[PDB]
């Protein structure tokens, strides 16, 4: 089972809302190369290659583990969409 | 051909260990894990209560006036006593317990003996009431494996009760073999061994002793 | 691993002191699991003879050949003096470690039954309610692993002599052949129409068939459980 | 070309599937559990390996 | 045997005789008439389903054959008997979920 | 030159070459359809100064998941007692043979309707085995019998056990065949062969055999009081044997039905069925992936 | 009360069969010792095997040869059964040459002798040659361990060579026997008998020895712990 899935289902009024939050967050991490993560270095999900341990590349795994920390905010009408996009570009520039 | 495997240890104090050996050539997971398990459960030297005498108790299924437990329960608590011999010379002690009045007898209340350590002194043995008296002598032997009381049947006096002898310091062994790959070697084994002991011997010590017993037995294929 | 042995050698003897029972067992007169009464206790030799302080001790005894998983015994588990088999203790431990909650695990299982389809489905459901889907998924994988392991070495197999034909069968056929003749006579003398004779033969054989089903299963239950 | 396929490509593939799921489906698909998501484990061999408890 | 025979899954001797030549490819038999009959053997031919049709000789030079005796095994034929698989040693028991 | 290594002078793969997915079986070139190169192509050509050729590669290649050894080529070209449909100048056919070993996912069956896919191929040291060290070949689950009610396969196995040790085969005609008593006689003879061999070679009954006889006595399968040999023989006449687990050396806790069975490999081979796609051809009208 | 070194007994028949008794052993050590050795014996003992075959005028396995009764698939099946002993421990590979003709039943005896190489089953039937049949072979024999299918190793010394499935193990069969025994006043002690059947390439006792050695070396691997 996904780690913490029972708590994740506990956080939302509809299971489909968790999937929307998780997917939008995953897209946000991919867009900004994970620089906007709320995880601390020791909380970062890892993947064991042959060379050694590196960052887990899967942004959905990241997003779920972030949701479980209480450090994300979700809901409807938090902020206009263009203001949010522009502020995230400001704080965490996208690769060119 | 395969590179010597890496041996990985993970311990929690003196009571529990997990041990990991990977990579192994196909099949060697159970080839190593089954003998070592058999040995860890049968041939690691330890100690056990083999006999009990209690003043004014005839047989095992008796009750004790003024003590809350029956004799069965005191013997069960004695089977849980973890005693460690400090001197390889020593082979058997007799530990003595006298107490009375309202009090809860622990394992600490046994009169100490030379080169005899008691790893679990807070272990409950019995509760006594007003006018309750507990006079007992318990025989503690060195040995291996598990011997039912009837098997050894030892008796210093007529009303001494033979006790199932839980010699084994190892309480439980579990192992698992998992497929693993080294590049495009595809059916290699990863052995994970889990060892529970009472604390007198550590898991790691118990394992080193089991591998040593096995190696030693392998030297017997030498001189016809 | 959760069925228990029921034996016939002892056959319900009375004993005064437990040592009389253990001696009778030593002589080969009372089976380890036969129901006896020691001072009207309604116990068995195994429960008196083997008295384990904890699950680890009982399973160590099993590893050494002292008792089998289906032998009924006494074990001290969670401050209780249980009369149960080491296999049912092992099953309790499987649940307990899968779900990492010894108290809830103890509330969840039915300890004094052999585990089968319905009791295992109830366990999965109660676990879902009380512990969530993550722990229930780990419980399910543990049950799978241990069931597969134990079924391998159990000795389950199928030979032609395992389809045991019970004795009663022959009697129930002879009886039937009798009643048929009876019915045939009643038709000869016009007492039954053709349709009635047909319906009665069919009723006879429906009932005989149910009777032999009961006899097959009763034979298994009493002599080859 | 199959004889052009190296070894570190299988390692690269393993990083590609990390935490990802595939959908398994058995027809006829009579209720929603005829489709279920699984984390794939790469195997030699040409058969799909299915977990016992989802067969029913 | 009758299934192998009626389906032409084997070559049989046409009359009594003696085997003159034996090959992976062909069998030559000398019959009682004195005539020398040659039997080409179909080797690694492709069936409609891609399974292999090949005939293998089951006689040797000089062997005496009566009418109807086996000269060659076809596919799924072992000494003229229908051979649709293997005889294996079997245990009937569960095995670890596999 | 590596791609053409096994192509003959005329561009047909040679007899005996091993061909794998991707390899060319028949080289073929086709003239290109009249196309003005996209400006990016014009510039890339200028950068490398290479004339785009006039024909393109349209060769026959070994498809995914296929291959083997080339064993025949047929070459029919026009102008040669050969005439093809209008406009074709030549046809080439290449025959490729594979030896197919049993593998995981192949289908096995017996004549009584027991069928199954191979899920696991175990090394020999993991196989259940007889006291004399002989491992078994295949492990069939008993759960396949009760609801299927095809007990012929059990009797077959019993008689197979007899035949195994007597070196004999049987004809048991349908509804007119071997009955249980005759099979029991044959199992008694086979037992004498299987066990008297041991008793001569200087060995007695194993401790593990004694543990299994103890369990067998509790299961009702053997008469209490008889000797190890007599009880082993009772089991053998029920078609059962003591069996050792190759992983542990410990016996299976009950005696197991063991014997010879006739098993076929069916023409449902996973080699032919496995298939995957990322992208590929689409349909003309619907623009949906082809089937 | 701690039992000490038991007696080791060896009975051998030829180079093919051996019995190895160890007694007395502490209860349960018959299995603890017999079964790991059975697993190693059956899976890990180095041996020799035909790995490749060149036949003149033959392009691939799916062939016949004029004047030869067997097709090539059957001839390779016959060669899979060749047992070849290398007397020089350094030797990794040998090419046996066979040149036969006329009417004859070619056996393994018919290969050309080679220094420090012994055929253990010279009566092995290889092929039936007819009047006019000719057979000219080069068979490559290698040292190896375990089972290596032709598909896996791909060994061809020349262009038209046929790779052969290699089962290197020289061990044909292993049983062991645990019997009741006693020493003085001890009961339920084990008497262990390993029964080892080989092909003669390597004797039963040599197999037992390198099996013991393989196990010992694996026990070495617990020597240098690491923290998780
Ligand atoms: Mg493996
Ligand atoms: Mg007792
Ligand atoms: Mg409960």
């Amino acid at each position: 089972a996904e780690p913490g899935i029972d708590k994740l289902f506990g956080m939302v009024d509809s299971k489909y809302r968790l999937t929307v939050v998780v997917a939008k967050r995953a897209q946000q991490l991919l867009r900004h190369g994970f620089k906007n993560t709320v995880l601390e270095p020791e909380e970062r999900p890892k993947m064991q290659t042959l060379e050694g341990l590196f960052d887990d590349p899967n942004a959905v795994t990241w997003a779920m583990k972030e949701l479980l920390t209480g450090r994300l905010v979700f809901g409807e009408n938090l902020v206009p969409e263009d203001r949010l996009q522009k502020e995230m570009e400001r704080l965490y520039p996208v690769e060119r | 051909k395969l590179k010597a495997p890496v041996f990985t240890v993970r311990t929690q104090g003196r009571e529990y260990g997990e041990f990991v050996l990977e990579p192994l050539e196909r099949g060697f997971g159970v080839t190593l894990g089954n003998p070592l398990r058999r040995i860890l459960l049968s041939s690691i030297p330890g100690t056990a209560v083999t006999s009990v005498y209690i003043e004014d108790v005839l047989h095992e299924f008796s009750t004790i006036p003024g003590v809350k437990e029956d004799v069965v329960e005191i013997i069960l608590n004695l089977k849980e006593l973890v005693v460690r011999f400090l001197n390889p010379s020593l082979q058997t002690v007799t530990l003595l317990l006298k107490a009375e009045g309202p009090k809860e007898v622990k394992a600490r209340d046994f009169l100490p003996v030379a080169d005899v350590e008691i790893m679990n002194p807070d272990l409950h043995i019995a509760t006594l009431e007003e006018g309750g008296r507990l006079n007992m002598e318990v025989r503690v032997d060195r040995g291996v494996g598990y011997v039912p009381a009837e098997k050894h049947g030892i008796k210093d006096r007529i009303n001494a009760i033979p006790v199932d002898a839980v010699f084994s310091p190892v309480r439980r062994v579990a192992f698992q073999v998992e497929d693993t790959r080294l590049g495009q070697r595809t059916d290699l084994d990863k052995l994970t061994l889990r060892i529970w002991t009472d604390g007198s011997v550590t898991p790691l010590e118990a394992l080193n002793q089991a591998v040593e017993i096995l190696r030693e037995h392998l030297t017997y294929f030498s001189n016809p | 691993i959760t069925q228990v042995r029921k034996e016939k050698k002892g056959a319900g003897l009375e004993f005064a002191t437990p040592e009389e029972a253990l001696a009778a067992h030593e002589r080969g007169e009372v089976a380890l699991n036969a129901p006896i009464k020691v001072a009207g206790r309604e116990t068995s030799v195994g429960r008196l003879k083997y008295v384990f302080a904890n699950p680890d001790e009982a399973l160590l005894a099993v590893a050494h050949g002292i008792v089998d998983l289906q032998d009924v015994v006494t074990v001290r588990y969670m401050g209780k003096r249980l009369e149960t088999s080491p296999g049912r203790i092992l099953f309790a431990r499987i649940v307990a470690e899968a779900v990492e909650d010894e108290k809830v695990a103890w509330e969840l299982i039915q300890l004094d039954v052999p585990q089968e389809k319905n009791s295992l489905k109830d366990l999965v459901y109660q676990a879902f309610l009380r512990l969530g889907m993550e722990k229930t998924a780990r419980l399910l994988d543990a049950l799978k692993y241990y069931g597969f392991t134990f079924s391998t070495t159990s000795g389950i197999t199928i030979g032609i002599d395992d389809a045991v034909i019970p004795e009663e069968k022959k009697q129930y056929l002879e009886e039937a052949d009798r009643k048929l003749l009876q019915i045939e006579q009643a038709y000869e003398m016009g007492f039954l129409t053709d349709r009635e004779r047909y319906d009665q033969i069919l009723q006879l054989w429906t009932e005989t068939t149910e009777k032999v089903t009961q006899a097959v299963f009763k034979n298994f239950e009493e002599n080859y459980p | 070309r199959q004889r052009d396929i190296k070894d570190e490509v299988w390692d690269a593939l393993e990083e590609v599937i990390h935490g990802k799921v595939v959908l398994l489906n058995r027809a006829p698909t009579l209720h929603r559990l005829g489709i279920q998501a699984f984390q794939p484990v790469l195997v030699e061999g040409q058969s799909i390996q299915l977990h016992p408890l989802v067969c029913e | 045997e009758r299934v192998v025979r009626d389906s032409l899954a084997a070559l049989y001797a046409e009359e009594d005789g003696e085997v003159a030549k034996v090959d992976g490819n062909r069998i030559v038999v000398r019959y009682e008439d004195g005539r020398l009959v040659e039997y080409p053997l179909r080797r690694f031919y492709r069936s409609n389903q891609g399974t292999a049709l090949d005939q293998r000789p089951r006689v040797v030079v000089g062997q005496r054959v009566r009418k109807g005796d086996l000269l060659a095994d076809g596919p799924a034929s072992e000494n003229g008997f229908l051979a649709l698989g293997q005889n294996v040693l079997v245990a009937i028991m569960p095995f670890d979920g596999y | 030159e590596a791609a053409l290594r096994d192509l003959d002078e005329e561009g047909v793969v040679r007899i005996g070459a091993e061909v794998k997915p991707g390899d060319i079986l028949v080289g073929r070139t086709s003239f290109k359809g009249e196309s003005e190169p996209t400006p990016e192509e014009r510039l890339l050509r200028s950068i490398f100064g290479e004339k785009a050729r006039d024909v393109k590669d349209t060769s026959l290649r070994v498809p995914p998941g296929e291959g083997g050894i080339v064993v025949r080529t047929v070459r029919l070209r026009r102008g040669d007692g050969v005439e093809l449909k209008p406009g074709v100048r030549e046809v080439v056919r290449v025959y490729v043979a594979q030896k197919r070993k049993l593998q995981v996912g192949d289908k096995l069956a017996n004549r009584h309707g027991n069928k199954g896919v191979v899920a696991k191929i175990l090394p020999v040291e993991d196989m259940p085995h007889l006291p004399d060290g002989t491992p078994v070949d295949v492990i069939l689950n008993p759960l396949g019998v009760p609801s299927r009610m095809n007990l012929g396969q059990i009797l077959e196995t019993h008689l197979g056990l007899a035949g195994y040790f007597l070196g004999q085969r049987y004809i048991s005609p349908i509804f007119d065949g071997a009955k249980e008593p005759e099979i029991k006689e044959l199992l008694a003879q086979a037992f004498e062969v299987y066990f008297g061999k041991r008793k001569g070679e200087g060995f007695g009954v194993d401790k593990r055999e004694v543990e299994v006889l103890r369990r067998a006595e509790k299961l009702g399968l053997v008469t209490p009081g008889k000797t190890p040999e007599e009880q082993l023989k009772e089991l053998f006449l029920q078609g059962k044997v003591v069996l050792y687990d190759g992983r542990t050396g410990e016996p299976i806790e009950g005696p197991i039905v063991v014997g010879q069975m006739f098993i076929m490999k069916l023409y449902h081979m996973v080699e032919d069925k496995m298939h995957a796609r990322s992208t590929g051809p689409y349909s003309l009208i619907t623009q949906q992936p082809l089937g």
